[PDB]
């Protein structure tokens, strides 16, 4: 299997810089042309860079030229993006794709077989702040309950439940922007009500921008 | 499946890539974990085909013709006669096909 | 440069409908045009290449067609799971440009949504601030209407919904309003209730609770 | 000279159609083999489809062979113990040009 | 492998007729079309008749149509050429040959990628007469086998029954003054196993249903 | 009907050099040209189809070349299993022609033959015939001279020669030369010799024997 993972995402300052990573593993790095895609929050995919097998040829988006410089490390498996001056329109969603390995990777005009799972810039001027996690208790067939995650930014916040254990009926909401510029979401989770006071429930809860890890027990009243 | 079924193998055993319309270059795959240890995968060379004039012609497309293989992979690591038969696909050369431009 | 339009954007079609989406360029791209296939909060995955081919592990309901400027992704019969925005792209010319996505949504019998009211926990209550949560739990259409009534007056403003994106398996949606005060204004009343109007309820429900029980 | 091993067998397109030289599976089966079913490709012409969709004889449809490995069942239908065997089958068919040329 | 064995050539009389075989292995049989071909001594290569998979259709070259017939069995693997009203120019070796199997069957201009080993057909009046075998006697040694008056060809000689390859010729029949045959086939041994080694040629003329070990030894 | 004209009849060629052999049609056959080798006292064997394709085991000295009329096979590094004859097929129309076919000969160093004599068998002389046998082993080029002299009287029309078939491994050829006489004949002399002469002889050979000796 061809694997890709970004890492380097985060929230920046306009103006600033960040630089976004990609480990490639799978197939053979160094014999294929790589680019970095980019997606705007609730918008389409835009191409943003793409650089040849062995980094000696380096293509860019108008929009991004002279402020991006995308690299790679043909010995560490593993591409670059330097990203500069940092605007609005740089926020998104950045992945990290390769060409389909059954073509000669000579060919330039070759799609996108593989996208690594994506990693968010946020470019704003406000502060990180991490959630509060409240229970969302049941009350006295089936019976629900979750947590409240309150007032975090930026964005993403990743909900599980009995440490992945329990999947099935979980129902993690979008987050939504509040009036004070603080996200929140809920993550509930539909469970029998023979196992309420058998069954311990826990959700799990990452905001990693704030280094804020979170097991909240929920239990009924 | 669910169960493993163990069996014995006796392992004693007793150039159109140019001329071709959709061209295509075998690449050396090599698994020191693997048997066969040595394995050549093809390449397309272009996204078009060659026409009557030498030149690529974009109105039709150079894919790879894909099968599935067994190869049998060291269980456990390193073992020199323990395997597991695993089935792998395999591009075997290239075809010219017309796109679709139907209904 | 090469610029791609995506007709529709945006579909409703049963399962087993035979849907299409048609992409057309504003200059020949000849046979260097893909279609990928976008899930919520996922990565693109590579649907046809070139025009017609399929990628191993693609199901056979996926084709593609066309020619230079006018090209087309059918899926014959659609099935829940193809949920998702599908993108055309053009590799032809420099730079690569994508169609601006076709959503696909599913079309589905009615199913009425279950009602949950969650009051706030005295943790939260301890910071100053109330939030009564109302989950709409497995429904479809995802049209619903959500009153919050504290003690039999009707809010506005005070609230804000959020809804999940259409279920891969069972094509519902689910929701969740949470109406947001003060801890002040949290204790001056007792009755806090959500009333929910939808297509599949006979008579709109109301899941409330009492401040302290 | 016999190197015997252990194997668990367990394990964990329309090209033929719309190919300038198309092809068409013949299924192989033998009880005595693993895998029991095997797809042959045959040609289907000696040219090659032309932009028209006639056969163009300045061209020619030539299959690909790939050599792959079987399992014979040694001694005769056992089910357990095999010999590996190398066999050469057709994968498919491409289009070759003619040599015209010193 | 694909193997293709013919049987059923021998000398028969002008205006007569023969019936040649040819059984096929190795392939499906019912899915290919398949050909005779012939070559008369020390001529070219010449197709004579073609029958289709099913044996629903059947071609032949001009000089033997009427005469020959083509056809098949293809519950026995195997493929017919009835020969009548033999002439000279029938005088020939026949091969059966098979197309390509990495082709369609229905392709009826498809090249003979498989032969027989050939079946001989002599036409003529003259009678079947069996060799007489003589020693040719040592004196690097060499030994042999005078094979001399025999009719029709051929004549098939082995050496200590196929294990003695090396150092053998074995010579192209030569038609003597009084209508038959005669050949030589001779074997260069080293001269310390003269008297320590066994040496046996063994002649085999079909036609005649004669089979000759002769022990050669120094005298 | 359609005409194949194969050129040279025949040719003699050095192990390394390149060799070519030309097939010219009297129609077009497009590209259903194809090549067979046929070695002596050996069916044919396919070595090209369709004008330029190998079939699998064949070496890659060997390359086909041609179009509509005119046809080409080349012997890239002439080996001395090479030594055979070659004929070129059309399939393109009924009914299937093949060329008068090539004989490809091995040029080589000069061999002498090693020269035995074989006196008839007493079992044979019983019969009422003597035949005399003269072998001339493993030679270079094919043209030798054997002379029968009985009592020193050189015979003339009493003998047949027989040669082999080049060598496909050391290029050579072996000859047998017979003297035939009646037994009456053979019992009236006493001397029975068989003089050879040939290239790498620097003088004729004499092999000889004394009847009933
Ligand atoms: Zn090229
Ligand atoms: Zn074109
Ligand atoms: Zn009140
Ligand atoms: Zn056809
Ligand atoms: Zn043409
Ligand atoms: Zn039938």
């Amino acid at each position: 299997e061809v694997q890709l993972v970004e890492s380097g995402g985060g929230l920046v300052q306009p103006g600033g810089s960040l630089r976004l990573s990609c480990a490639a593993s799978g197939f053979t790095f160094s014999d294929y042309n790589m680019a970095w895609v980019r997606q705007a929050p609730g918008k389409g995919l835009e191409w943003v860079a793409t650089i040849t097998y062995e980094g000696r040829n380096t293509y860019y988006r108008d929009s991004v030229k002279g402020r991006f410089t995308i690299s790679r490390d043909n010995a560490k498996n593993s591409l670059y993006l330097q990203m500069n001056s940092l605007r609005a329109e740089d926020t998104a969603v950045y992945y990290c794709a390769s060409p389909p390995q059954y073509y000669e990777g000579s060919i330039y005009r070759l799609w996108f077989a593989h996208w690594g799972q994506g990693t968010l810039v946020t470019v704003s001027s406000a502060s990180t702040k991490g959630p509060s996690v409240f229970p969302l208790a049941p009350s006295s067939g089936t019976a629900a309950l979750g947590c409240l995650v309150k007032d975090y930014f930026p964005e993403p916040v990743t909900v599980s439940w009995n440490s992945g254990a329990l999947t099935s009926g979980v129902h993690t909401f979008p987050a939504v922007l509040q009036s004070s510029g603080l996200y929140s979401l809920s993550s509930v989770v539909t469970v029998p009500s023979s196992s309420l006071g058998t069954q311990t429930y826990i959700c799990n809860v990452n905001h990693k921008p704030s280094n804020t890890k979170v097991d909240k027990k929920v239990e009924p009243k | 499946k669910n169960f493993p079924r163990t069996v014995m193998v006796n392992l004693n055993i007793h150039d159109y890539y140019n001329r071709s319309t959709s061209p295509w270059n075998l690449h050396r795959n090599e698994d020191p974990e693997r048997y066969p240890s040595v394995i050549w995968e093809a390449k397309c060379r272009h996204l078009g085909c060659i026409n009557a004039d030498g030149n690529v012609d974009y109105h039709m497309n150079s894919v790879p013709i894909q099968q599935e293989i067994l190869v049998l992979r060291r269980e456990p690591p390193h073992s020199p006669n323990s395997f597991r038969l695993e089935k792998i696909l395999v591009s075997v050369g290239c075809t010219c096909v017309t796109p679709i431009v139907h209904h | 440069a090469i610029q791609l339009t995506q007709s529709p954007s945006s579909l409703s079609a049963s399962v087993g409908d035979r849907v299409t989406i048609t992409c057309r360029a504003d200059e020949s791209v000849r046979t260097l045009m893909h279609w990928y296939q976008q899930k919520p909060g996922k990565a693109p995955k590579l649907l046809i290449y070139l025009v017609s081919n399929s990628e191993i592990g693609v199901p056979d309901r996926f084709s593609g067609s066309g020619s230079g400027t006018d090209f087309r992704l059918t899926i014959s019969s659609l099935q829940p799971e193809d949920f998702a925005t599908y993108y055309c792209q053009q590799t032809w010319s420099d730079p690569w440009t994508f169609g601006q996505g076709t959503k696909v949504e599913i079309k589905r019998t009615v199913a009425a949504p279950s009602v949950f009211i969650f009051p706030p926990s005295d943790e939260q209550l301890k910071s100053g601030t109330a939030s009564v949560v109302c989950l709409l739990n497995n429904f479809y259409p995802r049209e619903a209407k959500v009153q919050w009534k504290v003690d039999n007056a009707l809010q506005s403003g005070n609230s804000q919904e959020s809804v999940t994106e259409q279920d891969s398996k069972d094509s519902t949606y689910s929701l969740s309003s949470t109406l947001t005060l003060s801890k002040a204004d949290y204790e001056k009343h007792k009755v806090y209730a959500c009333e929910v109007t939808h297509q599949g309820l006979s008579s709109p429900v109301t899941k409330s609770f009492n401040r302290g029980e």
